[PDB]
């Protein structure tokens, strides 16, 4: 299991996930499903994600990120969770 | 399991899979219809089977 952050809990709860603990797949599932259904991806650049002004930006500390940076995505996630 | 266009992702769905979000899976030969129907962290591929 993993331990999410209390900021992220507010986003998760908006996707139905009101629990304080979830699985590794679930954390990224609720996140992915949210952006996918929100339309927060560029049509021309579906590999770029806007975190600026969303709850993801608040916790990442960056205005935008690239999905291409898998090694960065994992470090951002592991800084949110407890190993 | 997390299986997309690992040769050239041109879509959000494709690049989402490449992240392997979940980790490794035992690659079950169970027939699914979605990633939620498959346990652990496995995703349903375009054949309806986990990978």
């Amino acid at each position: 299991l993993v331990r999410p952050k209390p900021l992220l809990l507010k986003l998760l709860k908006s996707v139905g996930a009101q629990k304080d603990t979830y699985t590794m797949k679930e954390v990224l599932f609720y996140l992915g499903q949210y952006i996918m259904t929100k339309r927060l991806y560029d049509e021309k650049q579906q590999h770029i994600v806007y975190c600026s002004n969303d709850l993801l930006g608040d916790l990442f500390g960056v205005p935008s990120f690239s999905v291409k940076e898998h090694r960065k995505i994992y470090t951002m996630i592991y800084r949110n969770l407890v190993v | 399991s997390g299986s997309g266009a690992s040769k050239a992702p041109t879509s959000f769905a494709e690049y989402w899979n490449l992240l392997s979000a979940g980790g490794v899976c035992p690659k079950i030969l169970q027939r699914c219809r979605r990633d939620s129907d498959c346990p652990g962290a496995c995703i349903c591929r375009g054949n309806g089977y986990c990978g």
